[PDB]
């Protein structure tokens, strides 16, 4: 019944030293039934990354919508959109449906191409921006993720250390959530290289 | 309409060592968005080297503990001052809880102590009386925040040995009391940050063959 | 199951170095009607305990009678009724707490919030709360209803933790309580200007003050406030 | 929850998962859903944990008293009926219990399904819980009376795995039991995470999953 | 949420805590509840977080265009009027509870605003779940003819009352001072009485602890030449 | 809320308490419920604060525009504009308003507009939750053609009792005097009116 | 309606759909074909609320046929599935949403690959090797998880499909009156007349 | 219903209207709400007529039996018996009762028992739906140690206003005077009290 | 449970009862015997709420078996049916009524006549040549009204019963997994093992 917990799923993002990381599970379900183990929730528009949890139809719809808008932005501005600007676009777009909202929990992650500054942000389903320094969490295991991130996280981690921290935060949170798991992906992001890693986890 | 139940918040944590056990819990008592007390004890020494905490609805928690303490007293009277073992106490508590199957004690309950072989023991209960022995258990408001952390840092879940790449697990080495207390404090400090009902103070009860010892630590008061 | 009819609002209290203070206004409200203006909601039990009650007044009067009968019963076959075997604050509280929890367990509660304030035999301060649910807790400051939201913050500025109790005098504590009662009169719509205050000290005993009034109120600034935004006249 | 049990040539297999949930939160990774009533009687658990534990442990009291009075072990049929009659006293009061009473007696191996409604069914094969449909799929296509003890243990183990994978409220680990005329025999706790990858490689199944 | 506003001799000051919640969970520990409508008109917001920001940006935008159209500095009464009419129109469904303050050619002003569209005038105001704890402090310590330094102290003391005693409020204290004939000073994190203590242990893992299946480079660059 | 408007020899006087409540919490203890819609046409507001403010603002706009075209409007005209809003939007409003004004031709006039949006011209009017407790007192003590000082005492005593018994009413007693001489604001504090 | 299954094998997609239509307590028909050919190499099966199903299917069919004529070109199964998803995602926030779940089986002539898409009434799209709607998956996915290989022949796909139907016929309380099976491959769409 | 009991120098006087209603229909216009439970202990009844009659009958039985064993009961004792019934059966009752009586030792006493079953000893008391409209009037006009004639006028004027404004109140004003001299019944008709 | 049929022919009574037992969305058993022998020449089939059915049936069985031992005499089908009706009429005004519908098929050895009684959970008794409970009659009574004669043989009764089951299997949405058929005559009770 609750749209935000029909399909299930989680997203988490973290800042490091001159880098950011964003990760998600791969599950898509119909309540108790597991339907897909390949439903990736992280998308990218140039160098800006967007993770979306919640109702799967709205996740798909919003990806297609932000692809639409970022492609026009680029044609007119003659440059790729930056994380700070994209974050405002996400907020604007969500609030325009204030009284008929998309049932989602978006998470933005990326590095400003000019300043080199790492950036992450989280939103509620209607556009409120949470611009955190440390980490952002979203999904059906958000309580679990808060507990993991708040204890495991420390600032200024190197890319290969940050990978381990965010991975362990996601994995153990997902293993205490019935509606999350069935695989996981982690993006490690630096100013001009991005690595994507699929994690091995329990498939129940 | 009269609602006979309420939520006084709070969070509790039990960890079983090799020859010891700990039962910790925050000292904050609340209703809705108000604080009732910054120091209201929640973990109790019930006698016979057993510690207990009933988290949830305070009135039902105080009543259950009071009854179990009473059950220990009468166990001595009836069976020639025999020591109530932790397994026997656990089974006794199941029957205390199920006596109200149709008007339950609204509490998540944990007891800790030592088994008859001297090893550390933790038992966990649901409000209607289902129980089971465990190595690690967080209960109450911030239970969902803490348990995943304990799966990772106590049972080494999803942790493998470098170089093998997922082929060989991290071996399950035992934890010392000093190591356990670090995990307890970091658990409650993290829970305090993200959960509004957790804070003010942390009281830990440590159980060994020598007896029951207490430790208290301040937490954030916001 | 019932609904409260004639009600009493906040009861506030705090510990200080040599004892406890408790206070409550003299009003018995009938919904939004401020019906009864001479209601005493602090009820002394012996010379070492004061029970402050908020909520349903008919249930309060019932509790008042239980306590009166408790004193009578304690004196029976008790040569030390006025000495070693006198009623303690802890005895009185636990009795009430037993009654409140039993009544909630029969789905027929006493619709009240109670604070038992007193001093024990050994000179220790006693301050504990109990309500219709049988919920109990203790703290250096305690308050019911609106007092919990407005009085506690003010009183916790004086005694924020246990170590502040010996540093707090009876003059400072009474000043804080009286200020809190004024604030409740400003902001609680079911409060009255008239109130009662009781001090239980381990040296000077029980001092019961009646017919107190909220004074030194600030209202003058109201003359300068005009309209709700744009209006100048 | 997924539990199953089936009779065969060499007795009865009993397999269960170990997951416990409180809403979408996984409260327990390792819940024991079997009860050892006596050396020749087992009981599975599905539904409310409190109800399952209390009433099946109370059944064990009543089955033990039977032995003392009669100097003889209770039948599986009689044990299952005592339990169903307990459920019939709290008729409509809201108990949630689904259990299979598995054992060996003078008639040979015995298997009875019992639930909170008071239903009591004899049969060769049963499966209860939120993941029973997934387990039945594997069982129905691979079951034979002529099964070996080794293959039968695997079938029950593999059937739970199927359910643990698909059903969100099933998982954790697999507990196996084998009931003979000399009593039940515990065949260990098997983590699903490790078991899944093992079965995938050896069997070739779960091709759609990547590993 | 605890937000306050206090008038003084030559201006007005507003303050707020920095906690955001969903149920018993804290979403943001360092949230910014102080909003700029115009350079010398700021408002503090309680209630639904997206609504306080959105309604504040919209009116701020229209105030800026109005200022350009009229060749005048914006007035607090204008922002007040535009906010209340907007909120009234949405019959409380836009959950924005605001304390609006500022200085303009008319003088210094302090107003409150509720979600249904009712406005109130005062020398001291408080809104949010911790408004009762804050108002208790204000009613105890406020006086006429406060100085700038006394008013900041009163305002932050009122926020602290909310932080400590209200579970819906916490973390830090933000302040904004608007004095006549001066630039408005926005004091982000004026107080920081809730820094987390050092953890007992480091949870940095050995490299290679997490099991991996696949690795791949992600192409973020555009289509290349040649 | 306790509000009233009383006509007398030299004109009309409006009176009100200053309490605004959210349940039992007093959201504002120094509220101004006496509102100006024209130079010498004022109103007393009861019910929803948002609704009554929105209405009064619209009325003030209508009468400002009326004045620009047709000159000073009558008190009856002002009451009609209030009525039109309260009647046509009765399903979505909760507003009990008393309209009072002074002409030189018609002198002091009072119109009360309860929930339904009906209009009633009276010598005096009382409204708000606290008015229930003073129907008896006001009926027994009101006289026509009272002096300014007598009328001030009548309102002071009446609202004093309404405040005493009604929890939704309290604070200071605000008053506004409307005569040929001009517009005078009065205020009376608790220490003054409680001892009556 | 009730039951719709789909399985993508090596060189084809196989769709199986129940034949029953029930009104009140009576089964009106036991030979109903719950499918529409969208294009020569794309087939869509459907299940949901009465009436809405056929009207949605025929509306999609008309749009794809219109596209085919306009461009003299067959849309890829992926393009068709995306169009269908958008129509359902549009529909879910309408005054009265269309309560229809679909499976789209197509053979991409460009890539020479069979493709199976599962889309529910909310507009939730997923590409799968095998899929189902409603309760059908609860009974059948355990068999498919076990037996399915991506290099299976069409004949092996049909045998695994028979096993799925047999399991349904054993453990489902409802009688769905068997299934109509259709195969989609490089040569187009054909119906298996004996199943 | 409009009922009141007022103590004065020589004793106590009870007063009541005579209207009983079933919605807006007046089922009885000459009701006697002033009820005798003992020679010089009477009560005023408001709320359910069935409940208040059943209670008063039980009380009269208790006090008759009390008298046979222990002699004349006090007014406080009578109020306690009322309370015990109203409090212990609060879930199933709707009864607002005022108890009034005259002793030689204690003189005139008045106890009011509202819905909850609480007891309140007062110099005077008012109750019933119509009492709301005269809280202001009664508070302003009541004095202690009034004469019989002054007290009769006070009750007459008070209930006159309560009747005027309350639809549930009306008919005749009944009164019962309790003094050392004995028990006197009074009645005042509409033509008399309406012109006040 | 679901389906129970009864038909009284010349010299016997034939009862047919479904074999299915469903819990949730899964069919747990397809060989369930929904009947109890009350006495050597009296058989009772039953259908209603889960659990209540068997417990009521076994309670009736015990009472009749007790009577048989006490009197060393078999009660007539009419007497048994009246006892059963009274227990149900008693039950319907209880705190928690037993939701059970029954058919009682018996051969009266005194009168040398077969007898079929239909009793619903309210205690509504009727003697009939053929009967059913629930929706079963909606599909089958038209066939029985047409084909039934009172001089039919047992073999003819079985053929007409097969026709009724075939009609149910065609037009009922639910799969009841066939029926167990039992015959009650002068020689006692026997089960038709092939149907
Ligand atoms: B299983 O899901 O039936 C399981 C079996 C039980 C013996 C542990 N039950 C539970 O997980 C239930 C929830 C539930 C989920 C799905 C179907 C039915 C029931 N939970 C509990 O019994 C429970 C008890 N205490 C704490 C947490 N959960
Ligand atoms: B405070 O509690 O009023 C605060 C002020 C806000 C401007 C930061 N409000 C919140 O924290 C609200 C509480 C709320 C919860 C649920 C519905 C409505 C309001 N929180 C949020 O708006 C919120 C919740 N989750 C993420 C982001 N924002
Ligand atoms: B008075 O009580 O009618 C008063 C008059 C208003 C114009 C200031 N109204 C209120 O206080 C109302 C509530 C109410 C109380 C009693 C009767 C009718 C209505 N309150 C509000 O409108 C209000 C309260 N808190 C915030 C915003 N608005
Ligand atoms: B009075 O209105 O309270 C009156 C007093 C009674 C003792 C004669 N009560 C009634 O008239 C009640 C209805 C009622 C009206 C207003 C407040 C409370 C109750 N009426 C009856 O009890 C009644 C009416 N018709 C027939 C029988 N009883
Ligand atoms: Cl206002
Ligand atoms: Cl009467
Ligand atoms: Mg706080
Ligand atoms: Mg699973
Ligand atoms: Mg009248
Ligand atoms: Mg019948």
């Amino acid at each position: 019944s609750d749209p935000s917990s029909i399909n299930g799923g989680i997203v988490v993002a973290m800042t490091g030293k001159d880098c950011v990381a964003i990760a998600c599970d791969l599950r898509l379900g119909s309540q108790s039934l597991g339907v897909s183990n390949k439903f990736e929730k992280i998308f990218h528009y140039g160098h800006v990354f967007l993770g979306i949890t919640g109702l799967a139809t709205d996740v798909t719809t919003l990806n297609e919508m932000f692809r639409y808008k970022t492609n026009l932005y680029k044609l007119k501005e003659e440059r790729a959109i930056e994380p700070e600007t994209f974050t405002q676009l996400v907020s604007s777009s969500l609030y325009e449906r204030r009284f008929g909202p998309y049932f989602v929990g978006p998470v933005v992650a990326g590095i400003n191409s000019k300043s080199g500054k790492p950036f992450i942000a989280g939103f509620d389903l209607i556009g409120c921006i949470d611009e955190a320094k440390d980490f952002i969490v979203s999904g059906t295991a958000s309580d679990q993720l808060f507990g993991m991130c708040e204890s495991l996280y420390e600032p200024n981690l190197e890319p290969e250390d940050l990978f381990e921290t965010i991975s362990q935060a996601l994995l153990n949170a997902a293993d205490r959530d019935a509606l999350s798991g069935w695989g996981a992906v982690v993006y490690i992001i630096k100013k001009d290289e991005v690595v994507k890693r699929y994690l091995k986890m329990r498939q129940d | 309409q009269f609602n006979p139940y309420g939520d006084n918040g709070g969070t509790i944590l039990g960890i079983a060592g090799e020859d010891f056990a700990v039962l910790a819990g925050d000292t904050r008592n609340i209703t809705d968005y108000s604080i009732n007390s910054r120091y209201e004890p929640k973990v109790f020494d019930c006698g016979d080297n057993i510690v207990m905490s009933a988290n949830g609805f305070a009135a039902d928690g105080d009543a259950l503990v009071k009854r179990f303490k009473n059950s220990v007293k009468w166990y001595h009277f009836d069976h020639n001052d025999k020591k109530l073992s932790i397994n026997s106490a656990a089974r006794n508590i199941q029957h205390l809880l199920y006596s109200r199957r149709f008007f339950p004690y609204y509490v998540y309950n944990i007891i800790a102590g030592l088994d008859e072989d001297g090893k550390g023991a933790v038992y966990s209960f649901d409000p209607v009386g289902s129980y089971q022995r465990e190595q690690c258990r967080a209960g109450g408001a911030a239970a969902s925040l803490i348990m995943p952390f304990l799966d990772n840092q106590v049972n080494f879940k999803n942790q493998y040995e470098p170089g093998t790449n997922g082929k060989v697990k991290k071996p399950l080495k035992y934890l010392s009391v000093e190591e356990v207390i670090k995990l307890v404090r970091d658990s409650f400090t993290s829970a305090t940050e993200r959960h509004i009902q957790v804070g003010d103070g942390l009281e830990i009860l440590i159980v060994t063959k020598d007896g029951v010892r207490k430790e208290f630590y301040e937490l954030k008061r916001d | 199951t019932q609904q409260p009819i004639v009600t009493g609002t906040s009861v506030i209290s705090m510990k200080y170095d040599n004892g406890v203070i408790i206070a409550a206004d003299n009003l018995g409200s009938y919904g939004s009607l401020l019906r009864f203006n001479g209601v005493e909601r602090l009820i002394p039990v012996g010379d070492n305990t004061v029970v402050g009650i908020s909520g349903d007044i008919s249930d309060m009067q019932h509790i008042e009678r239980l306590l009166k009968d408790l004193v009578t019963e304690n004196a029976y076959d008790n040569p030390l009724a006025d000495a070693e075997e006198a009623l303690e604050p802890s005895y009185i509280f636990e009795y009430l707490a037993t009654v409140m929890y039993q009544r909630r367990s029969k789905m027929n509660p006493l619709w009240n919030a109670i604070i038992v304030a007193g001093v024990q035999s050994n000179g220790d301060q006693f301050l504990r709360y109990v309500n219709l649910l049988g919920v109990t807790y203790s703290s250096p400051t305690l308050a019911t209803g609106f007092g919990a939201h407005m009085a506690n913050p003010l009183l916790r500025k004086v005694v924020d933790r246990e170590s502040d109790i010996p540093k707090t005098t009876v003059q400072v504590a009474e000043e804080a309580i009286v200020n809190a009662m004024r604030v409740l009169y400003y902001r609680d719509a079911r409060s009255s200007r008239n109130f009662s205050l009781a001090i239980i000290d381990k040296n000077t005993g029980l001092t019961f003050k009646k017919n107190l009034q909220v004074e030194n109120m600030k209202w003058d600034f109201a003359k300068d406030i005009k309209g709700y935004g744009t209006q100048k006249i | 929850t997924t539990t199953l049990a089936f009779k065969f040539q060499h007795g009865v297999i009993v397999a269960v998962d170990s997951r416990a949930t409180a809403g979408s939160y996984i409260s327990s990774l390792r819940m024991n859903k079997v009860i050892e009533i006596n050396p020749y009687l087992l009981g599975t658990m599905s539904g409310c944990a409190a109800d399952c534990q209390y009433w099946e442990r109370l059944l064990a009291k009543e089955c033990r008293l039977y032995y003392l009075r009669n100097g003889e072990r209770i039948s599986v049929s009689a044990a299952s009926k005592l339990l169903s009659n307990m459920m019939l006293q709290y008729r409509g009061m809201g108990l949630s219990m689904g259990s299979m009473i598995c054992g060996w007696d003078k008639k040979g191996p015995g298997l009875y399904y019992v639930d909170d409604n008071g239903t009591r069914l004899s049969g060769q094969m049963f499966s209860t819980g939120s993941g029973n449909t997934y387990a039945y799929g594997v069982l129905d296509s691979n079951y034979k009376w002529d099964l070996s003890v080794e293959d039968a243990l695997y079938l029950g183990k593999r059937s739970i795995l199927a359910a643990a994978h698909r059903d969100a409220y099933s998982g954790g680990s697999v507990n196996l039991y084998h009931v003979t005329e000399d009593g039940w025999i515990y065949h260990g706790n098997h983590d699903v995470g490790e078991l899944f990858w093992k079965v995938k490689e050896e069997e070739g199944s779960f091709n759609n999953v990547i590993g | 949420t605890t937000i306050v506003g206090v008038k003084f001799n030559n201006g007005v000051v507003i303050a707020a805590d920095t906690r955001s919640t969903q149920g018993p969970i804290v979403a943001d520990k360092n949230c910014a509840k102080l909003h700029r409508i115009s350079p010398k008109i700021w408002c503090a917001g309680a209630g639904t977080a997206a609504d306080t920001e959105a309604v504040t940006q919209l009116i701020g935008s229209n105030i800026e265009l109005h200022s350009l159209y009229t060749s005048r500095e914006p007035r607090v009464v204008s922002a007040l009027q535009m906010l209340k009419q907007h909120l009234f129109k949405y019959q409380g469904h836009i959950g924005a509870y605001l304390i609006v303050a500022g200085v303009d050619p008319t003088g210094s002003h302090l107003f409150s605003i509720h979600a249904h569209g009712s406005t109130d005038v005062g020398y001291y105001l408080s809104l949010g779940s911790g408004s009762l704890a804050a108002m208790a402090v204000l009613e105890s310590h406020w006086k006429q003819d406060l100085t700038k330094e006394e008013a900041i102290k009163l305002a932050s003391d009122a926020i602290q009352a909310g932080i400590w005693n209200d579970l819906g409020s916490g973390s830090n204290v933000d302040v904004c001072v608007m004095e006549i004939g001066k630039d408005a000073e926005y004091l982000r994190n004026y107080l920081t009485p809730n820094v987390r203590e050092e953890k007992q242990k480091s949870y940095k893992f050995p490299r290679g602890t997490t099991a991996v299946l696949k690795e791949s480079i992600v192409n973020i660059c555009d289509i290349q030449e040649e | 809320t306790s509000i009233m408007a009383v006509t007398f020899k030299d004109g009309v006087i409006l009176g009100a308490d200053s309490r605004t409540t959210t349940g039992a919490y007093i959201a504002n203890r120094v509220t101004d419920k006496l509102t100006r819609v024209h130079d010498k046409i004022w109103c007393c507001r009861s019910g929803s604060a948002a609704d009554t403010q929105a209405i009064a603002d619209i009325v003030q706009y209508h009468l400002e525009l009326y004045t620009s075209q047709y000159g000073t409007p009558s008190t009856e005209t002002a009451a009609s504009v209030f009525k039109e809003l309260c009647y046509e939007n009765k399903d979505n409003l909760t507003a009990g308003i008393i309209v009072a004004g002074y002409d030189d031709k018609n002198k002091g006039e009072v119109y009360t507009i309860p929930l339904g949006g009906s209009v009633h011209k009276l010598p005096y009017a009382i409204a708000g939750s606290g008015s229930t407790f003073i129907y008896g007192y006001c009926d027994k003590n009101f006289r026509e053609n009272m002096s300014k000082e007598e009328t001030v005492d009548f309102i002071k005593h009446s609202l004093s009792q309404a405040i005493k018994w009604d929890g939704s009413s309290g604070g200071v007693i605000r008053m506004v005097v409307l005569t040929a001489a001009g517009v005078e604001r009065l205020i009376f504090y608790p220490d003054e009116y409680e001892q009556l | 309606m009730d039951i719709i299954l789909g399985i993508r094998v090596q060189d084809s997609v196989i769709l199986a759909s129940s034949k029953a239509v029930t009104r009140g307590i009576s089964v009106l028909k036991d030979s109903d074909d719950k499918t529409r050919q969208l294009s020569p190499h794309t087939l869509m099966s459907f299940a949901g609320e009465a009436g809405d199903t056929v009207q949605f299917a025929e509306y999609i069919q008309a749009n794809i046929q219109l596209y085919s004529i306009r461009e003299d070109y067959e849309l890829s199964p992926q393009a068709v599935s995306s169009f269908v998803r958008q129509e359902l995602a549009k529909s879910i926030r309408s005054r009265r949403p269309y309560q229809v779940n679909v499976l789209i089986g197509g053979y991409d002539k460009k890539k020479n690959k069979p493709e199976l898409y599962q889309i529910d009434y909310l507009g939730t799209k997923v590409e799968l090797p095998y899929g189902a709607h409603g309760y059908s998956g609860f009974y059948t996915f355990s068999l498919l998880d076990h037996h399915y290989r991506p290099d299976m022949t069409t004949e092996e796909g049909l045998d695994l499909l028979k096993l799925c139907v047999q399991e349904l016929e054993k453990r489902m309380p409802m009688d769905f009156k068997g299934v109509i099976v259709k195969i989609v491959d490089k040569d187009g769409i054909r119906q298996v007349d004996d199943f």
